[PDB]
């Protein structure tokens, strides 16, 4: 089962990490060190973005050092999907890592 | 207001 | 903390453990290099 | 995902699907970072502005899936939640700051070809890979386009 707009199968897109000042300047919202933006810039021609229903999913990277996948982000929000001049915002996992280890190491760590 | 300013949860 | 926590994490049974690469992984590798 | 492509099977073994017990529906994606813990966004659970507050008995976690629709009998595992923890400083009113939550499974999932945990970054991996320009990957069953539709 399916129908266009909603995939029948798992979708994948690889997107670049955008520099902070750019992210910060792309939105009227109050960005924080706890989120990062990714996506293609208008002068690049390639497209792609997360969209409604992608929330909570992982934003991973593969280390060229050891060949493992690391979860760098979580789909949070954006302003529409794949709009020129706008970026997708993701939770900054490494930055919330202390809290993660606190709750897993039973409210201590 | 995240909402007033256009922000969309995903 | 440092590197790996499970020993096993991020190593995909069907890929990295079978010395096989997925269709678009080359795209990420290419974005790298001591480039940034 | 917009302008993505179909994943190969076993492509993203840590990809979890968050599902509503009743009415039955797909809520969000999330990831398996252990045999027992799932990471997701707080707003997938708690978002007052939309009168959204899910508790443990409202959800299931589906791990090992490819298809959005069918119950993949051979490969997928379905689990229930023990506990639920949302960041105490999660901010839904101003910017969605600290949009993070952890899900503790009833009991540890059985790993496989299709079910494996992703790693969490360390300081050094964070320094070396988080650079403007470098690419990362995204997966989901989200909409293929901006809603004017279903």
């Amino acid at each position: 089962s399916v129908a266009e707009v909603q995939p029948s199968v798992l979708q994948v897109v690889n997107l670049p990490l955008v520099e902070r000042p750019v992210c910060k300047a792309s939105t009227r919202i109050r960005i924080t060190d706890n989120m990062f933006c990714a996506g293609y810039k208008p002068g690049e021609g390639k497209r792609g973005d997360a969209c409604e229903g992608d929330s909570g999913g992982p934003f991973v990277m593969k280390s060229p050092y050891n060949n493992r996948w690391y979860q760098m982000g979580i789909v949070s929000w954006g302003e529409g999907c794949d709009r020129d001049g706008k970026y997708g915002f993701y939770t900054h996992v490494f930055r919330l890592k202390k809290w993660i280890q606190k709750v897993i190491d039973r409210l201590g760590s | 207001d995240f909402l007033a300013e256009g922000g969309g949860v995903r | 903390t440092f590197g790996a926590g499970e020993a096993d994490c991020g190593l995909r049974p069907l890929f990295e453990k079978k010395q096989v690469q997925d269709q678009t992984e080359k795209e990420l590798f290419e974005s790298y290099i001591e480039g940034r | 995902i917009v302008e993505g492509q179909d994943a190969e099977v076993g492509l993203s073994p840590w990809q979890v699907m968050l599902f509503r017990k009743s009415p039955q529906e797909l809520l969000c994606g999330a990831s398996l970072i252990s045999d027992r813990w799932v990471l997701t966004a707080a707003h997938c659970l708690l978002y007052p502005p939309w009168d959204k507050n899910f508790t443990v008995d409202d959800l299931l976690v589906r791990i090992g899936k490819h298809s959005r629709t069918r119950y993949e009998r051979k490969v997928e595992k379905i689990s229930m939640l023990d506990k639920i923890y949302i960041h105490p400083r999660y901010n839904w009113k101003e910017n969605l700051d600290r949009d993070i939550a952890l899900l503790k499974l009833k009991r540890p999932i059985e790993l496989s070809d299709y079910i494996h945990p992703v790693c969490l970054p360390d300081k050094q991996t964070a320094a070396k890979l988080l650079h403007a320009g470098f690419k990362g990957r995204v997966t989901g069953w989200g909409n293929r386009r901006e809603t004017w539709t279903t």
